[PDB]
C-alpha cells in the first residue's frame, strides 16, 4: 500500500528490522487514529470560531487541548524531589519483637473470609 | 535523518472525512505531529520489549506503551466515555494487505481448531561440568613410544556396545541403539568404522541370507540418515552398494516363509534408497545412476524373480513422475511373465510367489497414475488391452481410492 | 550529530523526533536534562587551555552556554586516555561530581568491622535460636562448597522453562535451592519445588487451629496432605510480573508488574496477602531486604520506594533518577540500596535520610542487572552494552570493566566466597569471571587507570542452547544455578 | 509450530463461537474487517470484567470475587444485568467443544539408558545425574 | 431472586462459548475457576453481548440481505456509543 | 567449479554395482 510502506521506512530509519508480525499495520492505525483527531477537534474549532474552511491555528489548538487531557506524562523531577524530602525526613519506625506476620492493617491487605454462593 | 509519514496519505483521510479543501501547511501540520507520537511510542514499547528480555517483541509492547502514555491500548474504535473499554487492550485486529476482506461464516466453523500445550515446566541441566562444557541435546554444538588412538576409550567401547546392541539380540537395547545413532552429536569421527561395519556386514550377511541380520543393518542405515549432525555424503558411496544388493539379491534362505519379511525388507530398502537419492544431489550422479541399474535389471530377460521383485519394488518408490515415465510401455511384458509363471503344473519354486507380488504392486502403481492423470470410465474389460491381469478387480480398488478421495 | 561517539547512537535517535516545544515538554527526560548541569569531570591541564580560548571576548556565547548548561569538575592530575575517557562516560548529566561520592559510607557487613554500621542504624527484625541452628547447617553446605577459584571452576545446572509460550519475565530462587519463582507474561507467578518435597499449604482456616496447640511439630503440621503439588499458580496481577523476590525466610513471595503494584505472596497459604500500591507505573523490579523486612521496589515513575510490609505506604523515596528505575539492589547489610536505571546511572542511597551517596556512571546502556560482593565492598553492574563494570562502594571509581558480553548482561552473581563472578547476558552464555584477581590491587583524581583485564579475567563462557539466562543463582555448596525460557 | 498454537488453539476456538452465533438470526458472509473488529470487542470485554471485578473484590480486602463483585462490575460498565436471565431462557443455546491438547502423551519424556558418574558432596542428590 | 435462582440451575446447560475457552480469557485476568457455574454466566453474558448487536445490526440490514457487513455494523453500534472502523489500510 | 572436492568425492568417482561382490570370487 501506499501510507503502509512508508510505515516500513519509519521503522526502518529507526533501526528496526524485525518487530512485530503486524507491527507496521497497527502504527498506521495509530497514525490514522492521530491524525483524525487532529483534524476532528480542529473542525469543530473552526465551526467555533466560524470561518469558511479549517485554518493551521485550529489544528495546532486542537493539539493544545487534546494535550491537556491526554498523556499528562510520568511525574517530573522537582514534583518527585519535593515528596521524596517530604517522606524522607520521617525516621524508621521500630519494629515490635514478636508481633507475629508482619502486616498492614487488615482494611489494607487481602485477607477476609473470601465467602462464595451455596451450590444448590 | 527524521523520517515521517507522507502528506499525500494525510489529504486522503481529511477529504474522506468531510473536512476539504486543506491546504499544504495544514497538512504537513498534521504529519509531523503523529509522527512524533509513532516515534515517541515504539521509543517506549522499547523500554518493554528490553525489560521483557526478549527482543523478538510479542503483540503486547504498544498496548503497554500507549497505555503508559494516558492513551487507550485498543484499536479500531474509541469510546468517548470511556467505561466499558478502559486502559485494557483488545489484542488488536487481526488484519492484513492480502486480505481478500470477504469471508463464509460457515467455512470458518468448518475449519479445525488447533490443539493447547501442555503448561510451562521446570527442567535442569548442566552448562558447565568442571569448567567443561557437556554435548547434551541442551548445549548447542632407535625405540620411540607408541601412537595413541584418536578414537577414545570410551568412544571405542561406546562403537562396541552399539554394535552389539545394534545385531539385535534384545530389541529394547536394538531401539535405544538406534535412537542413540540417530541423535549422537559426537557420531562424527566414528563414522567411518560404522560405514565399514554396515559394508562390510551385508556383503558378509548375503553370502547365507541372514533376513534379520540385514533387517538389522537397514534399521542401522535409517538411523545413521536422519542424524542432522553427521556429514553423510563422504561415505555414501559404501553405502548405497549395501542396499542395491539388499533389494536386487536372491535370498539363500527360502521365501515362501520370510518373504513377506523379506518384502518387507525390500520395502525397507527401496525407502532408504529414494532418501538416498532425494538427499546428496549433485548433476547426473547418484540418482540418474541407480536409475539406470534398475531400469537394466527391469530390462534384462530371463531374471531371478526375487531381484525383479526387488528391482521393481525400488523403480516404483521414486517419486511421481518416474513411473509417470519409466511404467508405461511394459505392461505387456509385465503380463506375459505373469501368464508364463500361471502356464504349467509346478509350483513349489518360490517364481510365482514372486509373480503374484509384481502384478500386486505394479496394479497399486498404476492406480493413481489412472487417477493422477487419467478420468474413470469402461473400468470392465477396457483392461484386457493391458493383458487382462487385474481387470474389474483392479477397477474395484480405483473405486474404492475414490471412495477415499471423497472422505478426504 | 554525525560528529558524536559511537555510544550515543540511542541517545541521538531520542533527538531527531523531537523537534517541537511541545514534544519536548511531554517527554520528562529532556524536561530534567535542559534543566540539569551537565558535570564533565576535565583536568587541569586541559581547562587552563580551555579557558584561554573560552575568556576572550572573541567567542563570548559559547562560553556563555558552557558556563550556564556546563558544570566542570577539576581534578589535578594526569589527562586522562581516550579509551579511559571511554570506559567511565555515557550516562546524561554524565561523570558526576566527586563531591558526591566522598560521603562517608558503611558498607561492611553485620555480625570488629570500622566500615559496618551498627546494628541499630537501620531498625531491624530480631532473631531467635532457630536461627543460630540454621547457621549450623549453613556451615555444612559450606564445607562442600570448594573455594572455586581459576582452577575448581563450577558446575551449572540449568533449570530451563521448556515450553513457556507465556513469556517468562521474572525468576527468583530462594537462598537455599530449595523453591523457583517464575513470573510469566500472563500475569502469573509459578512456585516450583525442586527439592522432592512438594509444596504443600494449610487447606482451611478450621485445619490449623486443630492441629499442634503443644503438638512441637508446627512445620509438619501446618502443610496439608490434602494440597500438595510439585507447582502452585499464583494469579492476581493484572500485567505482566517482572519483579520476583523470595523472602530469606522462605516465606513471602514478592511480585510486581505491569500494573503498577507490588504484591506480597504467602508460601504457608498461597494466597495474595498485600497490595503495595504506590506506583501507577510499570514497577519494573522488586527485591526483599536481606533480613526479610522492608523491600525496594522500582517503577517507571523514575523513583525507587522504600517499604517495610508494614504499612500501606513507603518509608524512604529515592527520586534522584531521570528515567526508570531498572533496578533495585540491597546491600548485603540493608543499610544501602543500589538503583541502576535507564539514564546509564547506578545510584547508592541510604536508607537513613534518603541521600544518594554514590552515582556511578559510565554504563553505555541502561542498567539490567545489578549484583553486590559478598564482602560488601563492591558491586557489579551490567547493561546493554554487554559491560560489567566493577565498582569500589568507598572508592566510588570504574575499578574494572568485563567486556566479554554481547548483548544485554541481565543476570550478575559473585560466589559464596566471592571468588567467582557469574554473569549471564542474552548471547545465551553464562561467562564466570574471577572476582578475587579483579580485586587484587584494591585517591586525589578520581580514577585508577584500569586496564583491559577481560581476557585474564573470563574463566568460562558456557554457550547455552537458544535460552537466554534470566537468573544466576550460587548453591551455598558453590554450585551455580540459572534459569531461562528456552525459546 | 506449538508456540503460536499456545494462543491461537483458544483464538480460533472463538472464531468458531462468533461463526456459530452469527447464525442466530444475524446475518451471512459478513465483511472479514467485522468480525476482528467484533472479536477483540469481544477480548477487550472479557479482559474488562477481569481487571474490574478482581479491582472491586480486592477493594473489599478480597481475593476472589462473587456475585455481588460481577453486578457491581457490570453496572459500572451500563449493562442492565436483569435482561440475562432472559438470553439463557431463549432454546436458541448452542454446543462448541473445547480445544484439544497439544501433546496426547503427557509426559513420554524418558531420555535414554546410559547412567554413569555420581555425584560430588557438593552437588545434592536432588539435581540431575551426571551423564553418560 | 431470581439471578441466584438463575445460577443455581447452570449445573447442566454448556452454553455456546466453551467453559476451557471462556476460563481461559478469565485465567488471563486473574478470574480463576472456582465455580464452574460462575463461568457460564460470564460465558452467557458475553453471548447476549454479541447477539444483542447481531440481532440490531439485522435491522439496519433489512432496510438495504442475509449479509452483516461493516456498514451495518456501523449504524447498529452507534447507539451503544462504539465508533467502529474500517480497516483502510490492507 | 570442476575445482570443487564434491567432483573429487569417493561417491560420484565410485560405480556401487561394480563394488558390489553379489557373491562373486
Amino acid at each position: 500500500p501506499k501510507d503502509a510502506q512508508m510505515m516500513a521506512q519509519i521503522l526502518k530509519d529507526m533501526g528496526i528490522t524485525e518487530y512485530e508480525p503486524r507491527v507496521i499495520n497497527q502504527m498506521l492505525e495509530f497514525a490514522f487514529r492521530y491524525v483524525t483527531t487532529i483534524l476532528d477537534d480542529a473542525k469543530i474549532y473552526s465551526s467555533h470560531a466560524k470561518k469558511a474552511t479549517v485554518d493551521a491555528d485550529d489544528v495546532r489548538l486542537a493539539i493544545q487541548c487534546r494535550a491537556d487531557q491526554s498523556f499528562t506524562s510520568p511525574p517530573p523531577r522537582d514534583f518527585l524531589l519535593d515528596i521524596a524530602r517530604q517522606r524522607n525526613q520521617t525516621p524508621l519506625p521500630l519494629i515490635k519483637p514478636y508481633s507475629g506476620p508482619r502486616l498492614p492493617p487488615d482494611r489494607y491487605c487481602l485477607t477476609a473470609p473470601n465467602y462464595r454462593l451455596k451450590s444448590l | 535523518s527524521n523520517t515521517v509519514l507522507p502528506s499525500e496519505s494525510m489529504k486522503v483521510v481529511a477529504e474522506s472525512m468531510g473536512i476539504a479543501q486543506i491546504q499544504e501547511e495544514t497538512c504537513q501540520l498534521l504529519t509531523d505531529e503523529v509522527s512524533y507520537r509513532i516515534k515517541e511510542i515504539a521509543q517506549d514499547a522499547l523500554k518493554f520489549m528490553h525489560m521483557g528480555k526478549r527482543q523478538k517483541l510479542t503483540t503486547s509492547d504498544i498496548d503497554y506503551a500507549l497505555k503508559l502514555k494516558n492513551v487507550e491500548p485498543l484499536y479500531g474504535f474509541h469510546a468517548q466515555e470511556f467505561i466499558p473499554f478502559r486502559f485494557a487492550s483488545g489484542g488488536g485486529r487481526e488484519l492484513y494487505f492480502y486480505e481478500e476482506k470477504e469471508v463464509d461464516l460457515s467455512d470458518i466453523i468448518n475449519t479445525p481448531l488447533p490443539r493447547v500445550p501442555l503448561d510451562v515446566c521446570l527442567k535442569a541441566h548442566w552448562l558447565s561440568i568442571e569448567g567443561c562444557q557437556p554435548a547434551i541435546p541442551e548445549n548447542p554444538p632407535r625405540l620411540k613410544p607408541r601412537s595413541i588412538h584418536e578414537l577414545s576409550v570410551e568412544q571405542q567401547l561406546y562403537y562396541k556396545e552399539i554394535t552389539e546392541a545394534c545385531v539385535g539380540s534384545c530389541e529394547a537395547k536394538r531401539a535405544e541403539a538406534l535412537q542413540s545413532i540417530a541423535t549422537d552429536p559426537g557420531l562424527y569421527q566414528m563414522l567411518p568404522r560404522f560405514s565399514t561395519f554396515i559394508s562390510e556386514g551385508v556383503r558378509v550377511n548375503v553370502v547365507q541370507n541372514n533376513l534379520a541380520l540385514l533387517i538389522y543393518l537397514m534399521r542401522m542405515v535409517k538411523a545413521l540418515m536422519d542424524n542432522p549432525t553427521l556429514y553423510l555424503e563422504k561415505y555414501v558411496h559404501e553405502l548405497i552398494p549395501a542396499v542395491m544388493t539388499c533389494i536386487v539379491s536372491r535370498q539363500l534362505c527360502l521365501r515362501p516363509d520370510v518373504d513377506n519379511h523379506w518384502a518387507l525388507r525390500d520395502f525397507a530398502a527401496r525407502l532408504v534408497a529414494q532418501i538416498c537419492k532425494h538427499f546428496s544431489t549433485t548433476t547426473n550422479n547418484i540418482q540418474s545412476r541407480i536409475t539406470k541399474t534398475f531400469t537394466k535389471s527391469w530390462v534384462d530377460e530371463k531374471t531371478p524373480w526375487t531381484t525383479r521383485y526387488g528391482s521393481i519394488a525400488g523403480l516404483a518408490e521414486l517419486g511421481h513422475d518416474v513411473i509417470k515415465t519409466l511404467i508405461l510401455p511394459r505392461l505387456q511384458q509385465e503380463g506375459e511373465r505373469i501368464r508364463s509363471v500361471l502356464d504349467g503344473p509346478v509350483l513349489s519354486n518360490i517364481d510365482r510367489i514372486g509373480a503374484d507380488h509384481v502384478q500386486s504392486l505394479l496394479l497399486k502403481h498404476c492406480a493413481p497414475v489412472l487417477a493422477k492423470l487419467r478420468p474413470p470410465p469402461d473400468n470392465q474389460d477396457a483392461y484386457r488391452a493391458e493383458f487382462g491381469s487385474l481387470g474389474p478387480l483392479l477397477c474395484s480398488q480405483v473405486v474404492k481410492a475414490r471412495a477415499q478421495a471423497a472422505l478426504q | 550529530h554525525g560528529d558524536q561517539e559511537c555510544y550515543y547512537q540511542d541517545d541521538l535517535r531520542v533527538l531527531s523526533s523531537l523537534t517541537k516545544k511541545e514534544h519536548m515538554k511531554g517527554n520528562e527526560t529532556m524536561l530534567d536534562f535542559r534543566t540539569s548541569k551537565f558535570v564533565l569531570r576535565i583536568s587541569r591541564d586541559s581547562y587552563q587551555l580551555l579557558k584561554r580560548h573560552l575568556q576572550e571576548k572573541q567567542n563570548n556565547q559559547i562560553w556563555n552556554i558552557v558556563q550556564e548548561h556546563l558544570y566542570i569538575d577539576i581534578f589535578d592530575g594526569m589527562p586522562r586516555s581516550k579509551q579511559q575517557i571511554d570506559a567511565m562516560v555515557g550516562s546524561l548529566a554524565g561523570e558526576a561530581k566527586r563531591e558526591a561520592n566522598k560521603s562517608k559510607v558503611f558498607f561492611g557487613l553485620l555480625k570488629q568491622d570500622p566500615n559496618a554500621p551498627p546494628q541499630n542504624r537501620i531498625p531491624l527484625p530480631e532473631l531467635k535460636d532457630s536461627d543460630k541452628l540454621d547457621k549450623i547447617m549453613n556451615m555444612k553446605e559450606t564445607t562442600k562448597r570448594v573455594r572455586l577459584g581459576p582452577d575448581c571452576l563450577p558446575s551449572i545446572c540449568f533449570y530451563t522453562f521448556l515450553n513457556a509460550y507465556q513469556g517468562l519475565t521474572a525468576v527468583d530462587v530462594t537462598d537455599d535451592s530449595s523453591l523457583i519463582a517464575g513470573g510469566f507474561a500472563d500475569s502469573t507467578v509459578r512456585v516450583w519445588s525442586v527439592t522432592p518435597k512438594k509444596l504443600r499449604s494449610v487447606k482451611q482456616a478450621s485445619d490449623l487451629s486443630l492441629i499442634d496447640k503443644e503438638s512441637d511439630d508446627v512445620l509438619e503440621r501446618i502443610m496439608d496432605e490434602k494440597t500438595a503439588s510439585e507447582l502452585k499458580i499464583l494469579y492476581g496481577h493484572s500485567g505482566p510480573v517482572y519483579g520476583a523476590s523470595f523472602s530469606p525466610d522462605r516465606n513471602y513471595l514478592l511480585s510486581s508488574s505491569e500494573d503498577g503494584t507490588v504484591r506480597l505472596w504467602s508460601l504457608q497459604t498461597f494466597t495474595c496477602l498485600v497490595g503495595y500500591k504506590g506506583h501507577n507505573y510499570p514497577v519494573w523490579d522488586t527485591q526483599f531486604s536481606p533480613y526479610g523486612y522492608y523491600f525496594v521496589s522500582g517503577g517507571h515513575d523514575r523513583v525507587a520506594r522504600l517499604w517495610a510490609t508494614d504499612h500501606y505506604q513507603p518509608l524512604r523515596i529515592f527520586a534522584g533518577h531521570l528515567a526508570d528505575v531498572n533496578c533495585t539492589r540491597f546491600h548485603p547489610n540493608s543499610n544501602y540500596v543500589a538503583t541502576g536505571s535507564a539514564d546509564r546511572t547506578v545510584r547508592l542511597w541510604d536508607v537513613l535520610n534518603g541521600n544518594c551517596v554514590r552515582i556511578f556512571t559510565g554504563h553505555k546502556g541502561p542498567i539490567h542487572s545489578l549484583t553486590f560482593s559478598p564482602n560488601g565492598r563492591f558491586l557489579a553492574t551490567g547493561a546493554t552494552d554487554g559491560r560489567v563494570l566493577l565498582w569500589d562502594i568507598g572508592h566510588g571509581l570504574m575499578v574494572g570493566e568485563l567486556k566479554g558480553h554481547t548483548d544485554t548482561v541481565c543476570s550478575l552473581r559473585f560466589s559464596r566466597d566471592g571468588e567467582i563472578l557469574a554473569s549471564g547476558s542474552m548471547d545465551n552464555t553464562v561467562r564466570l569471571w574471577d572476582a578475587i584477581k579483579a580485586f587484587e590491587d584494591l585517591t586525589a583524581t578520581g580514577h585508577i587507570n584500569l586496564p583491559e583485564n577481560s581476557q585474564e579475567l573470563l574463566l568460562g563462557t558456557y554457550m547455552t542452547k537458544s535460552t537466554p539466562v534470566v537468573h544466576l543463582h550460587f548453591t551455598r555448596r558453590n554450585l551455580v544455578l540459572a534459569a531461562g525460557a528456552y525459546s | 509450530n506449538p508456540a503460536d498454537n499456545y494462543h491461537l488453539a483458544r483464538r480460533r476456538t472463538l472464531q468458531v463461537v462468533v461463526s456459530s452465533l452469527l447464525t442466530e438470526a444475524g446475518f451471512e458472509s459478513a465483511e472479514k474487517a467485522s468480525v476482528e473488529t467484533l472479536t477483540e470487542m469481544l477480548q477487550s470485554y472479557i479482559s474488562e470484567i477481569g481487571r474490574s471485578a478482581k479491582s472491586y473484590c480486592e477493594h473489599t480486602a478480597r481475593t476472589q470475587p462473587t456475585l455481588s463483585d460481577i453486578v457491581v462490575t457490570l453496572v459500572e460498565m451500563g449493562f442492565n444485568v436483569d435482561t440475562l436471565p432472559a438470553y439463557a431462557k431463549r432454546s436458541q443455546r448452542m454446543v462448541i467443544t473445547a480445544p484439544p491438547v497439544t501433546n496426547q502423551p503427557v509426559t513420554p519424556k524418558a531420555l535414554t539408558a546410559g547412567q554413569n558418574r555420581p555425584h560430588p558432596p557438593h552437588i545434592p542428590s536432588h539435581f540431575p545425574e551426571f551423564p553418560d | 431472586t431470581p439471578l441466584v435462582d438463575f445460577l443455581m440451575q447452570l449445573e447442566d446447560y454448556t452454553p455456546t462459548i466453551p467453559d476451557a475457552v471462556t476460563g481461559y480469557y478469565l485465567n488471563r485476568a486473574g478470574f480463576e475457576a472456582s465455580d464452574p457455574r460462575i463461568i457460564r454466566l460470564i460465558s452467557l453474558a458475553a453471548q447476549k453481548f454479541i447477539s444483542d448487536i447481531a440481532n440490531d445490526a439485522l435491522q439496519h440490514c433489512k432496510m438495504k440481505k442475509y449479509t452483516l457487513t461493516m456498514e451495518d455494523l456501523t449504524p447498529a453500534l452507534s447507539e451503544y456509543g462504539i465508533n467502529v472502523k474500517k480497516p483502510h489500510y490492507f | 567449479d570442476l575445482l570443487a572436492d564434491e567432483n573429487f568425492l569417493m561417491v560420484t568417482q565410485l560405480h556401487w554395482e561394480d563394488d558390489i561382490i553379489w557373491d562373486g570370487e
